[PDB]
RNA sequence: UAGGUAGUUGGUGGGGUAACGGCCCACCAAGCCGAAGAUCGGUACGGGCCGUGAGAGCGGGAGCCCGGAGAUGGACACUGAGACACGGGUCCAGGCCCUACGGGGCGCAGCAGGCGCGAAACCUCCGCAAUGCGGGAAACCGCGACGGGGGGACCCCCAGU
């Protein structure tokens, strides 16, 4: 960590949402940089050969990669260390089936089941809004992908919304707001994995976050962070959920 | 006298104080701490050494007894030192000889110190020209370098 | 100088018990004193008191039964959380619920059985048994 | 060998004694006096990362400026009081402060040549 | 009136450097602290002063403790010695003032 | 081991930096730490953890992971996104080597192996099949990293005579 950037990983230090044996061999795979960060997503490998088990050694797993048989939200990805993460689709158009990446109860990930008809669509969270050149508006979204806007419909898309797009498109339709009364899913924290209903939003002054309440089915009140609630859907949700 | 000084609520400071000074009227702490044995003793934090000998002699022993005990000066290589060193067993002297190399360890008494009437000597012959010295004494090996 | 009417108060009624005397007078009285008569007489340590006015701070007449062993002050008044009773009761106390170990809780004062049923904690400022 | 790194003296007043040595993102460089001339030189540097600094050594022109937002390119012809430094305004040398005498009036430089490679200034009142 | 994200009140009066975070360019941005000013010798700048109780845990008791900053001090609100003041975290400021004075409170006693 | 500090503490205007800053400079002041231990000496890589004890505690921080620092000792720069670079470049000091005597070179705190010191510590072995890294569009190629054996009363578990 001397003279420049690091360049390996060690199972011992791997991060602990993963699913990994960590006393069975010496190194692991160093992420390269893509769409979500580095504790909520897993490299494109061990999906191909640990979870599903399509392989059994590295080097005939990186034969059937680089064949254009797996399809990360609708695009084709070939090297085994591209970072997959949550609420994307993975996609294995020849056997037929389809998966969403989501977080577990206790922390790490999984690969839940879903339709076919809703492999298509992929929520995606509002980070930040700004002002690019000729005054048009553009979206910062929860895996650093932008999107731009004109300037009449900058009343329609504050941040912490929810935007429903077509995987390999990227054309927008049915945006879910924020408030009271909405459908959220908690990503981070105690309370992961955790359905609800929003009841209240606390603010604080100089630098802290703010928090929300939820009330879920068999009812209970908790509460997360503001940013870790994703809200998916209004009064019933969108996504197929486990 | 009353009843033991700083017994209140908010005096921790002072009673930490009051232990720390008086933790150095000791003599197995302050040993430790200021390092005392080493500096001052010839064999330095080893358990044996190894010397080269130079005399053989004889020492009397303590009061309510009577005999001689036989003993060696050996000549140390580590630092040159020049030490006290006695040969256990029942006619062991007769196979020390001058220009030999031995091996010495302590003699296993109160504090580190020496042990039973032998009351100045604090070391003992272990080991001459690589053969052990106990089989020699009882037969069952035999001595080289003549 | 005086520092602590409860101690003079509790080792002048173990000092009195023990050789056999049947009326005290607990003189500079405080409300807490009033407050820890109140719960070593629900335990039947006492017989009954009451506050005599003095025109100077009152006293306190109190009655004993010979039921005590032992009374005393906790002093330094350490705190307690409400789930780290025992051990404290293994320093002061002879057996798993041999006697009452009083607590200074936020809703008044009471010994450690009742505290654990709330949940509660606080101030340890005395012990019978 | 200009290094810009910490202090060797604590507030206290006691020595520190260095544990590594220097390193090479700690470094400074020349200050890059400008002067007077009838022809501006001006040199480029590449800096920590890949990027550039131009680097005014020599001053020709004065881009003045007022109050209604017009500038005009006139040239200068000498200094007048530097405040930051005493003897600055004899040898002419421009810093920030300093008072540029335009053929247009005085005038006030508001920019950094050193960083910027221009000279700017507003058209300073009597 | 303005505020700058503490929810409390401006001073009654204006000011001149730019090294105010009231009227100024300055940006506050950390620690809020609170303690009583010990020292304003030097121009500009005060010393405060606050205390704490370190829990020991061999004896179990307690041990008092202190702690001394150095602070801006706008012109707006000069403080004197010995009143309280709020005080908030920013950018390195000289070699030894990491924060500002923002508000004062208590003056004279 | 009782006083220590004079770019030392602060202000005003600037230079320099990727960047804030007495980090440097020109002027104006007299501040700043300290018996609740400053300054100066001593010893020491810091932590997760490890030994021992009924517990309160006392003792240690070589091996595995995470941070820091070093490449015979001291100074200094070039190329690059990143270095003032262990198998890249200059100068001094201190060692050694080849030479047709004019000139050239080298520095295992990488893996085996040698000398010296010591009471005290192993083979000059086989492989890129596995985990990973660099290169390449890809099949692949290289790796004393890692993987396999050789030597040794290293620590644990299960048995024989
Ligand atoms: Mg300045
Ligand atoms: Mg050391
Ligand atoms: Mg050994
Ligand atoms: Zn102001």
């Amino acid at each position: 960590a001397r003279k420049g950037p690091k360049r390996h990983l060690k199972r011992l230090a791997a991060p602990t949402s993963w699913y990994i044996e960590r006393k069975a061999y010496k190194w692991a795979v160093r992420p390269r940089p893509g769409p979500h960060n580095m504790r909520t997503s897993i490299p494109l490998l061990y999906i191909v050969r640990d979870y599903l088990g399509y392989a059994k050694t590295a080097r005939e797993a990186r034969k059937i990669l680089n064949e254009g048989k797996f399809l990360v939200d609708g695009r084709v990805r070939k090297d085994y260390k591209f970072p997959v993460g949550i609420m994307d689709v993975v996609s294995i158009p020849e056997t037929g089936e389809h998966y969403r990446v989501l977080p577990n109860r206790i922390g790490k990930l999984i690969l839940h089941p879903i339709s076919e008809e809703e492999a298509n669509i992929k929520p995606l969270r509002i980070r930040n809004k700004r002002m690019v050149k000729g005054a048009k508006i553009q979206l910062n979204f929860h895996d650093g992908t932008n999107h731009l806007i004109p300037l009449s419909e900058k009343d329609n898309y504050f941040t912490s919304y929810t935007v429903l797009m077509k995987v390999p498109e990227r054309e927008i339709l049915e945006v879910l707001p924020f408030e009271k009364g909405a459908y959220v899913f908690v990503t981070q924290g105690k309370n992961v994995a955790r359905k609800g209903r929003i009841v209240e939003i606390k603010k604080f002054p100089m630098g802290w976050p703010d928090v929300v309440t939820i009330e879920d089915e068999e009812g209970e009140l908790f509460d997360t962070l503001k940013e870790y609630a994703f809200v998916v859907g209004r009064d019933k949700p969108r996504i197929s959920l486990p | 006298p009353g009843k033991k000084a700083p017994n209140g609520e908010f005096a921790g400071r002072k009673l930490k104080l009051k232990r720390k000074k008086f933790r150095w009227s000791d003599i197995r702490y302050k040993r430790r701490v200021l390092r005392l044995k080493e500096k001052s003793d010839p064999l330095e934090g080893a358990p044996q050494a190894r010397g080269i000998v130079l005399e053989k002699i004889a020492v009397e022993a303590k009061q309510p007894n009577s005999g001689m005990r036989k003993a060696v000066r050996v000549q140390l290589i580590k630092n040159g030192k020049v030490v006290t060193a006695f040969c256990p067993g029942d006619g062991a002297i007769k196979f020390i000889d001058e220009h030999d190399e031995v091996i010495i360890e302590g003699i296993g008494g109160p504090k580190g110190g020496s042990m039973g009437d032998i009351p100045g000597i604090r070391y003992k012959v272990v080991k001459v020209n690589r053969v052990s010295l106990k089989e020699l004494v009882k037969g069952r090996k035999e001595k080289p370098r003549r | 100088t005086l520092l602590d009417p409860l101690a003079n108060a509790l080792s002048h009624i173990t000092n009195s018990e023990r050789v056999g005397k049947r009326e005290v007078y607990i003189k500079p009285a405080s409300k807490l004193i009033g407050e820890v008569l109140r719960v070593m007489q629900k335990y039947g340590y006492i017989g009954e008191f009451e506050f005599i006015d003095d025109g100077r701070a009152g006293v306190y007449r109190v009655q004993l039964l010979g039921k005590i062993n032992k009374a005393g002050a906790i002093k330094p008044r350490f705190p307690v959380k409400a789930r780290d009773y025992e051990r404290w009761e293994k320093r002061f106390l002879p057996a798993f619920e041999f006697g009452i170990l009083i607590v200074s809780t936020s809703q008044g004062v009471m010994s450690h059985k009742e505290a654990r049923e709330k949940g509660i904690g606080g101030r340890l400022i005395a012990y019978v048994y | 060998a200009i290094w810009q790194g910490r202090s060797l003296r604590k507030p206290s007043g006691g020595r520190i004694v260095l544990a590594r040595k220097k390193r090479k993102r700690e470094l400074g460089r020349e200050p890059s006096n400008t002067r007077v001339a009838e022809q501006d030189k001006r040199k480029i540097i590449r800096t920590y990362g890949g990027n550039k600094k131009v680097r005014l050594t020599a001053a020709a022109y004065a881009n003045v400026f007022d109050k209604s937002g017009k500038g005009r390119k006139v040239r200068i012809i000498r200094v007048i009081e530097n405040p930051a430094n005493r003897q600055f305004a004899r040898r002419n040398i421009i810093t920030k402060g300093a008072i540029i005498e335009t053929e247009i009036g005085k005038a006030k430089v508001t920019s950094r040549p050193g960083q910027d490679g221009v000279v700017n200034a507003i058209l300073l009142e009597e | 009136v303005r505020d700058i994200g503490l929810r409390i009140q401006p001073p009654a009066e204006k000011c001149d450097d730019p090294k105010c975070p009231w009227h100024g360019h300055l940006k506050i941005h950390g620690r809020v602290f609170e303690g009583i000013v010990v020292s304003d010798k030097p121009r500009k700048t005060v010393t405060v002063e606050r205390q704490y109780y370190h829990y020991l845990k061999k004896y179990e008791r307690y041990e008092l403790r202190r702690s001394r900053i150095h602070a801006h001090n706008p012109p707006c609100i000069n403080a004197k010695v010995g009143d309280r003041v709020l005080i908030a975290e920013t950018r390195p400021l000289s070699k030894t003032k990491h924060f500002v004075v923002v508000a004062v409170l208590e003056r004279a006693e």
